[PDB]
């Protein structure tokens, strides 16, 4: 089932690694 | 403490939103589509420059372990906030403090996601340590930490 | 606290020892060749079944991110001492509590690695606590810690 | 240069894995 807590988790990972 | 099972669901997670096509690899070319996604402009130059400081093989693109140590160099040392204020940013788009259930959709449909409204505030509950709705700043660097 | 760059590189130097031929995934023929070196005699299988606990892709090979999650799931509850134990014994191989240099030389050529008296030596000052020149049961068990 | 802590754990690791 659709775990949230990874979704937003890695969400949050991809868009710091995005950052300058 | 041992890294766990779900630490390294989350990291693979990650991955996969740069490595769209699932081949293992991501390129400059899944690097900069992501970065463009979420708002940014890299430069070509500044996309190999990024592959480069943990290309270990030399093969110009990023696998597995190479992205772990991307993402280990960048969580490092990050008390300034400066960058967690600008991935915080990312997602606050109107500026006002709090992530809201239709700024992070925005978010996920820019990375390429299809979610439902009920999966979206799954996503919201799970940051949202004082049940407001939102997600402030503390409860996103709480994401990270926890 | 945050996986650390030199926690990636102990991972990709356990899983170079699976890789020989560094393609990038682990085979059940690759996970034998390292079982049998190490005297374990794994039957056909019991290697299928191995992979199968951690192949989420179901492509029959182990890549990076399945290897961790063998690894998670192997180190995750240890208090029993039974698998240290036996991993101890793979070193110690006459039993006698000291993981000597040459007991230590010895499994490192069954895993194909050539090093030098010098480079197995450091090795040794490594997990060395008290100084004795050679490691025990204790000074093992906190180098998987540590 | 050979970073015997690095080589060490990883034979350490491989070897736990390699156990029943
Ligand atoms: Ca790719
Ligand atoms: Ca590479
Ligand atoms: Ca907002
Ligand atoms: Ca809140
Ligand atoms: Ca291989
Ligand atoms: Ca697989
Ligand atoms: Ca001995
Ligand atoms: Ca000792």
């Amino acid at each position: 089932s659709f775990n949230a807590r990874r979704k937003l988790k890695g969400a949050i990972l991809t868009t710091m690694l995005a950052t300058a | 403490d041992q890294l766990t099972e779900e630490q390294i669901a989350e990291f693979k997670e990650a991955f996969s939103l740069f490595d769209k096509d699932g081949d293992g690899t991501i390129t400059t070319k899944e690097l900069g589509t992501v970065m463009r996604s979420l708002g940014q402009n890299p430069t070509e130059a500044e996309l190999q420059d990024m592959i480069n400081e943990v290309d270990a093989d030399g093969n110009g693109t990023i696998d597995f372990p190479e992205f772990l140590t991307m993402m280990a160099r960048k969580m490092k040392d990050t008390d300034s906030e400066e960058e967690i204020r600008e991935a915080f940013r990312v997602f606050d788009k109107d500026g006002n403090g709090y992530i809201s259930a239709a700024e992070l959709r925005h978010v996920m449909t820019n990375l390429g996601e299809k979610l439902t409204d009920e999966e979206v505030d799954e996503m919201i509950r799970e940051a949202d340590i004082d049940g407001d709705g939102q997600v402030n700043y503390e409860e996103f660097v709480q994401m990270m930490t926890a």
